[PDB]
């Protein structure tokens, strides 16, 4: 129901920034919980970041972060197109993985947090950081 | 116990020739990366998804060493992404490489007066490797419409040329030997730690 699209990955050196984004397609998206996690090799995925639902009649938003990230990564939201970003700031060497963004129907301003708790799931984008 | 061969690789007699690059998988041994970060001989030592100077922290399935002779404009084509006749052609990393590429100047040792031609680079093919694939094949190449027949002539190529080292010829011209490093991270016991 939910098509998922990651796209902005690349190589960069360590300090540097990047910016993904994701679009989904479908309904269902407005009401789902939508946030990015990432898998580096030989590891299982793990949560990076997460945005609450659209609510009628608030404007209030939720968010949540994987603690390393914090204040490095930001998730953000568009209005009424349904495109999630991550800007991605003082990027390090153990950053490099497969970023993947998910969508979860949900209730409220809940977000969830772990991979078995999002439904849908885009098929990653590749993130390489580098140091001389 | 037994430390990593990473002398075998880094200070073999001979090296391969970028189009036969060579490869050595490294397993069930205690790595000391500390010989190669401190050390002042390498003019590159660029790490993709690893920090080097973290690299004795670290545990691996498996180390893989690549090494051949390149000149010294086309180190950096070794980098994920990269294009050009030896991404393309001779030796190609993947997007998602998690490893160290170390290249030093070898014009001491790989460059003769009146020329080194025993060093070759693929310098056509139909179309590119694929990460780490290697191609020793040595047929005519077709650059045009007409066939070769085999035989070398008009827009029909030997596929390997020479580098030709001199030890006069610009920096960017003499050979430099370079061994990439590939962290291998599975769901499976590592066997290559530091101390
Ligand atoms: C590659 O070899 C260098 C130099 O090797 C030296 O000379 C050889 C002929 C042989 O006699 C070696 O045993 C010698 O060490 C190594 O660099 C040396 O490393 C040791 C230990 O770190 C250090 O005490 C020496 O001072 C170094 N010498 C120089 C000139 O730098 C290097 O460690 C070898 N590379 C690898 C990956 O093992």
């Amino acid at each position: 129901q939910v098509q998922l699209v990651e796209s902005g990955g690349g190589l960069v050196q360590a300090g540097g920034s990047l910016r993904l984004s994701c679009s989904a397609s479908g309904g269902t998206a407005s009401r789902s919980a939508m946030g990015w996690f990432r898998q580096a090799p030989g590891k299982e995925r793990e949560f990076v970041a997460g945005i609450s639902r659209r609510n009628s009649g608030s404007t209030y938003v939720a968010d949540s972060y994987e603690d390393s990230v914090k204040g490095r990564f930001t998730i953000s939201r568009d209005n009424a197109k349904n495109t999630i970003y991550l800007q991605m700031n003082s990027l390090k060497p153990e950053d490099t993985a497969v970023y993947y963004c998910a969508a979860e129907p949900t209730l409220g301003w809940y977000v969830p947090r772990r991979s078995v708790e999002y439904e849908y799931w885009g098929q990653g984008t590749q993130v390489t950081v580098s140091s001389a | 116990t037994n430390l990593c061969p990473f002398g075998e690789v880094f200070n073999a007699t001979r090296f391969a020739s970028v189009y036969a690059w060579n490869r050595k998988r490294i397993s069930n041994c205690v790595a000391d990366y500390s010989v190669l970060y401190n050390s002042a001989s390498f003019s590159t030592f660029k790490c993709y998804g690893v920090s080097p100077t973290k690299l004795n922290d670290l545990c691996f399935t498996n180390v893989y060493a690549d090494s051949f002779v390149i000149r010294g404009d086309e180190v950096r084509q070794i980098a994920p992404g990269q294009t050009g006749k030896i991404a393309d052609y001779n030796y190609k990393l993947p997007d998602d490489f998690t490893g160290c590429v170390i290249a030093w100047n070898s014009n001491n040792l790989d460059s003769k007066v009146g020329g080194n031609y025993n060093y070759l680079y693929r310098l056509f093919r139909k179309s590119n490797l694929k990460p780490f694939e290697r191609d020793i094949s040595t047929e005519i190449y077709q650059a045009g419409s007409t066939p070769c027949n085999g035989v070398e002539g008009f827009n029909c190529y030997f596929p390997l040329q020479s580098y030709g080292f001199q030890p006069t010829n610009g920096v960017g011209y003499q050979p430099y030997r370079v061994v990439v490093l590939s962290f291998e991270l599975l769901h499976a016991p590592a066997t290559v730690c530091g101390p």
